[PDB]
């Protein structure tokens, strides 16, 4: 198929995988700093998503090193998907466009 | 829960004077309370929503105040038909729930 | 009329459904979860447009599972919209930037 | 000129009114409302900034209707603008790869 | 090499550049007014990185006149990367394209 | 609403010496608190606002401190024409709320 459709599939299934493994590494960093919340993996997969989405409600962040390196890559792979994916749709509007007005 | 602290239990007033009820809510609800009168043998009827958004029928001498956790139901110039009890509840969090009421007596 | 447009109209009027549909349902999902703010309709929709929008104040946040579900779908209507509408844009500037050159 | 930098900048200059209008009317609606933090205009103003950008850290937000539909254009505004800068900056790349390669 | 690519790394390299600059001019900014957390340098690039992808969790934000204009300069760098990168992929997409359909 | 506790309601002094007013805020205003004084039959007149923050025409022996719940207004070295009622009052969340004043006795 199009590059533009292959690399915005591909995108969406690395950012399902870096979602699950930031959940897991998230726990893993932040469990035994005191005072952590992202600690359980059901709300830790929860915060991965808000923050790859960049929505950040607050309700949950990390405090370690570690756990904020983690959140780091799964904001630039929310952020990268999503701008993969706008510029696959401009790719596919500008050609219809110029098929329709005939090259 | 948030539990909801009406003291006293019982306010005793002089014909036309001022009355204010008390609600204190045990964390921050903005302004999510609303006051309820009940008299003997009568279903409660909503006074003020919102801690201080008037009710259309209800006579404007209610009024209510306050936000985060202190919250006053007040009654210019009390009068007979104003006996009562008087409730606060907040829909804040879930569940909702009800303060223990205070009588309004004269 | 033109595909990005037509996209960009359909998405549009798709987020709003969502935005209304999500509010509904948000209400729906947490009540029942001790807790729970996201309970009354009004500042569920307001809720709902500052998720879509991906600035999420923290004023308001679910702690449901279907909640958490729910506002995912906001989410990704919210950003889907955006970058569908910056598709077009850029599809409408690229196309007048042809003519303008002279194709 | 080119008609996506007039795009860009006229959506530049009119941010900059939606944000300083923004910081008035929030001001105004929010006052009288018990609780409203968002009631005076040196912060309000960096309110308005934040929710542009929808960065959103939640150190202030509305609470009455008309203080968030203020909120609602300021985030839209925002939105908006940058995806008009974004595929600005998309049709001038793909303008100058079309040069580059000769057409 | 080609003009999207380099000026994404351009803007790749500025941003980190502002996030590290951004973080010392935050803690000068912020120390001596009370009741100021953004106060110290690793948490302080922390909040820089979450506030250019513009999620903003709220567990930091800065409070004086000169850290919000910091802020500013923070969350413009990271949307206009994000942007700059967008645009890239679009540019690189589109020309793909175009050999694919033969021109 | 923000009710600003200022305890003692009297201070007592002797000339020359610091002095310092409480003002404590039912929950954290950051540093949104300012201070007013007023002498007998006078208006009041902005000290400091801020918490902290000089007013220009006011002597530099009055300042001020602290954020969150806990403000402080200092005076070094009073003098005779300290004599007066001070007042804080809060402005980061409406309504605006004054405290009930502190008295300086010399
Ligand atoms: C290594 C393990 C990583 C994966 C963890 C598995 C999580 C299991 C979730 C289902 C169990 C429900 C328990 C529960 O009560 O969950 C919700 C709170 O009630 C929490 O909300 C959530 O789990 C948020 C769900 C976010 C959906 C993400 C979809 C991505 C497109
Ligand atoms: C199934 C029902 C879903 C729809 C719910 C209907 C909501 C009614 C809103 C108007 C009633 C006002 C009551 C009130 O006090 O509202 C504001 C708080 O004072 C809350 O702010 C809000 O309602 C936020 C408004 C967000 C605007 C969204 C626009 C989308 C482009
Ligand atoms: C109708 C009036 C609307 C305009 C209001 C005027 C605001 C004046 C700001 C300067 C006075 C400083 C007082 C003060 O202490 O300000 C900072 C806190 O110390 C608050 O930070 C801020 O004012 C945030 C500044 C945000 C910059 C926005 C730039 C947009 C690209
Ligand atoms: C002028 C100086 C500016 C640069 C400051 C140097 C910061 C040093 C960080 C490493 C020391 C660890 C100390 C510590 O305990 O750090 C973490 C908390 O435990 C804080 O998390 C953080 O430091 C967040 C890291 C964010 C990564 C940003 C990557 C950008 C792509
Ligand atoms: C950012 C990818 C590496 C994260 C590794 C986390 C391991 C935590 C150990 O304390
Ligand atoms: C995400 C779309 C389905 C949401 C269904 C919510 C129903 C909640 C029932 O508890
Ligand atoms: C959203 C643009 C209109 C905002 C008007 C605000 C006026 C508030 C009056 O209470
Ligand atoms: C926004 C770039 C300039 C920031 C300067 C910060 C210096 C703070 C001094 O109080
Ligand atoms: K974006
Ligand atoms: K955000
Ligand atoms: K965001
Ligand atoms: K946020
Ligand atoms: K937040
Ligand atoms: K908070």
């Amino acid at each position: 198929s199009a590059l533009h459709w292959r690399a915005a599939g591909a995108a969406t299934v690395l950012l399902v995988i870096v979602l699950l493994a930031g959940s897991y590494l998230a726990v893993l960093a932040e469990r035994g700093a005191p005072g952590a919340q992202l600690i359980t993996y059901p709300r830790a997969l929860w915060w991965s998503v808000e923050t790859a989405t960049t929505v950040g409600y607050g309700d949950l962040a990390p405090v370690t090193l570690w756990g904020r390196c983690v959140a780091v890559v799964v904001m630039v792979a929310g952020i990268t998907s999503a701008g993969l994916v706008t510029a696959a749709l401009a790719t596919w509007f500008v050609g219809r466009e110029q098929e329709r007005r005939g090259h | 829960d948030i539990l909801l602290t009406q003291s006293p239990a019982i306010l005793s007033v002089s014909p036309g004077e001022r009355v204010s009820f008390s609600c204190r809510a045990s964390q921050s609800i903005g302004t999510d309370i609303h006051w309820y009168q009940q008299r003997t043998n009568g279903s409660p009827r909503l006074l003020i929503k919102y801690a201080s958004e008037s009710i259309s029928g209800i006579p404007s001498r209610f009024s209510g105040s306050g936000s985060g956790t202190d919250f006053t139901l007040s009654i210019n110039s009390v009068e007979s038909e104003d006996i009562a009890n008087y409730y606060c509840q907040q829909s804040n969090r879930w569940p909702f729930t009800f303060g223990s009421g205070t009588k309004l007596e004269i």
